[PDB]
């Protein structure tokens, strides 16, 4: 994905500002509650039956934070997505059998958190160099399927 | 289909919009135009620029209508049909670019609502969304 | 959303299936579990081999299913409310496994009822499943 | 993709099909079925209706050519990538089309296979044959990725 030099500015002052311990576990509450089949893969998490159990539930908040971090991974390597994410594809598609669908969903749920935390700071333009963020990282994490 | 709680949600998430109706409409295409260009195809007839008054009044007209469609949300078919016919019969609006709007539009409300942007509202108004963008891509005349 | 030619379309095919719903069902069961191997990580209790008993005697539950959608085709998140709570509640089948029965579904009609299976009766059994799969994945209760 | 009983399969039925009719039947139910994909082709006229779509003389002419892709995919399932690289840039770079569209049309071909071949068209020749759709909807939607 190519950022101009300004989207890279700005998306990386607000990633900078991103809790580490805490976006990562929203965005997948979120997956979790906003579209509940993907429920289906964590029924090793436990209690799911209600939403803020989804967003209260450790294992959730535990298994967001690994998420988030492979988000930061990729925006350390914006010009090449498909090899960091290589591993990852091969884990999400051979292994799990998750539709890739569900991938474009968690990176538009995690836009909608830096939303959340960011507001009028997350303008348009902001939002903008994230969308290509996110595109990227699910296509990545979907290469196996191409 | 929404549950009952979920047409409380959207009543009282869509609710809190009031006056800035006109606002976060436009906005929402703001973010939708320059997230997705394509999606300028259906507009060339607008000035897209930044505070266009013509995308910052089109923008009131959609907040009205998804006003209208929490207004007659179990009548939305009905409520909908002028619309249902201008986006599908007339403008044939890829149903793809419905999932982009009504993601700008969750993003303005996150952006501009957090109090009321829980996972529970969140999760009422993508239905809801999903139920106008339904209404919107179907031929029922 | 189904047009009122929509719905004199699917009640009117639908009647030519006739006897013939749980051989169409268990069909569309076999082709689906053949073309979209994933899917049948759903049945990890089900002999899915060729000629399967399971696979029959489900097909005709989902046949039959259909057939009291048809019946309740203008009240059908009442009629289905059970199996909404089965799919979406219980089960949390991913939408788009829908996509892929439906599909499936249509084969079979193509396949046995030719004359049947006109281009628009095509589009207005498409809607009909695609609002059949809406009910049963959504969580309204 | 294809194991050596599926690709026989495959090429044997693809034998028996009329090539001046099945390609134009797939693109009318698309644009029937899907009605905003006729938004791809105000230069073709009338669209107004079913019978009106499924006789246009461009929808049929444009659907041979689409039978023909997908006759030159199935000659090349060893690198459908290379082989639609060019259509992919048109589809893709050019035209903007959703790539969703690009595997109803597969599925669209598959039934319309369906309806002509009835019986002959088993599941285990429509699972195929679904391997087939997806790797050109793929190979289509190559510039995607
Ligand atoms: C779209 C971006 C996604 C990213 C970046 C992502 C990232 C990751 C990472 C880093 C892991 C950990 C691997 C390890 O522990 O070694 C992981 C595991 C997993 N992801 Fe994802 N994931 C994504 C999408 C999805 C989606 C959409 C689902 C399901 C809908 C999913 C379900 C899982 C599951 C079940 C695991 C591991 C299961 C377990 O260890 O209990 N992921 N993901
Ligand atoms: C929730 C989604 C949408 C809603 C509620 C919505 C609502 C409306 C409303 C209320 C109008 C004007 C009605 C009037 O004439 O008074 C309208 C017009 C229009 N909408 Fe939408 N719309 C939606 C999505 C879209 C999308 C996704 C597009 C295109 C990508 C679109 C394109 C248009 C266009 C092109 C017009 C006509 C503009 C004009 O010339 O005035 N809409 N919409
Ligand atoms: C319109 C499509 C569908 C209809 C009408 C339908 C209908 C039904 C019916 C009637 C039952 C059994 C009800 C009962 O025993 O009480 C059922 C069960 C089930 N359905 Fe579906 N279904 C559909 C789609 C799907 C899809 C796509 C999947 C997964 C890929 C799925 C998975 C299941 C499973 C796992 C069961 C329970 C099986 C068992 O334990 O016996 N269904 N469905
Ligand atoms: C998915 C398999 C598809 C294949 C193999 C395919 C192949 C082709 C081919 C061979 C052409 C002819 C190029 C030419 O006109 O010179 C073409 C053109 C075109 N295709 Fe597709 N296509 C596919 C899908 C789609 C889809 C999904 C759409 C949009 C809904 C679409 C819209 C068009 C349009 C608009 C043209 C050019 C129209 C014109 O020349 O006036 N195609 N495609
Ligand atoms: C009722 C109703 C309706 O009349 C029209 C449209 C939708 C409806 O309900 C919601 C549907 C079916 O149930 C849940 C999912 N879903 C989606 O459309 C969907 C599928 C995949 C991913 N995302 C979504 C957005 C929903 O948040
Ligand atoms: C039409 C349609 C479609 O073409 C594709 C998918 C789904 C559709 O419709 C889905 C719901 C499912 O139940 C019955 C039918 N129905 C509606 O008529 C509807 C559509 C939007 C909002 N509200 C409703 C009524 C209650 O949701």
């Amino acid at each position: 994905v190519h950022l101009t030099p300004v989207e890279k500015s700005a998306v990386t002052a607000l990633w900078g500002k991103v809790n580490v311990d805490e976006v990562g576990g929203e965005a997948l509450g979120r997956l979790l509650v906003v579209y509940p089949w993907t429920q289906r893969f964590f029924e090793s998490f436990g209690d799911l039956s209600t939403p803020d159990a989804v967003m209260g539930n450790p294992k959730v908040k535990a298994h967001g934070k690994k998420v988030l971090g492979a988000f930061s991974d990729g925006l350390a390597h914006l010009d090449n997505l498909k090899g960091t994410f290589a591993t990852l594809s091969e884990l999400h598609c051979d292994k799990l059998h998750v539709d890739p669908e569900n991938f474009r969903l968690l990176g538009n749920v995690l836009v909608c958190v830096l939303a959340h935390h960011f507001g009028k700071e997350f303008t348009p333009p902001v939002q903008a160099a994230y969308q290509k963020v996110v595109a990227g990282v699910a296509n990545a994490l979907a290469h196996k399927y191409h | 289909v929404l549950s009952p709680a979920d047409k409380t949600n959207v009543k009282a998430a869509w609710g809190k919009v009031g006056a800035h109706a006109g606002e976060y409409g436009a906005e929402a295409l703001e973010r939708m135009f320059l997230s997705f260009p394509t999606t300028k195809t259906y507009f060339p007839h607008f000035d897209l620029s930044h505070g266009s008054a013509q995308v910052k009044g089109h923008g009131k007209k959609v907040a009205d209508a998804l006003t209208n469609a929490v207004a007659h949300v179990d009548d939305m078919p009905n409520a909908l049909s002028a619309l249902s016919d201008l986006h599908a019969h007339k403008l044939r609006v890829d149903p793809v670019n419905f999932k982009l709007l009504s993601h700008c539009l969750l993003v303005t409300l996150a952006a501009h609502l957090p109090a009321e942007f829980t996972p529970a509202v969140h999760a009422s108004l993508d239905k809801f969304l999903a139920s106008v963008s339904t209404v919107l891509t179907s031929k029922y005349r």
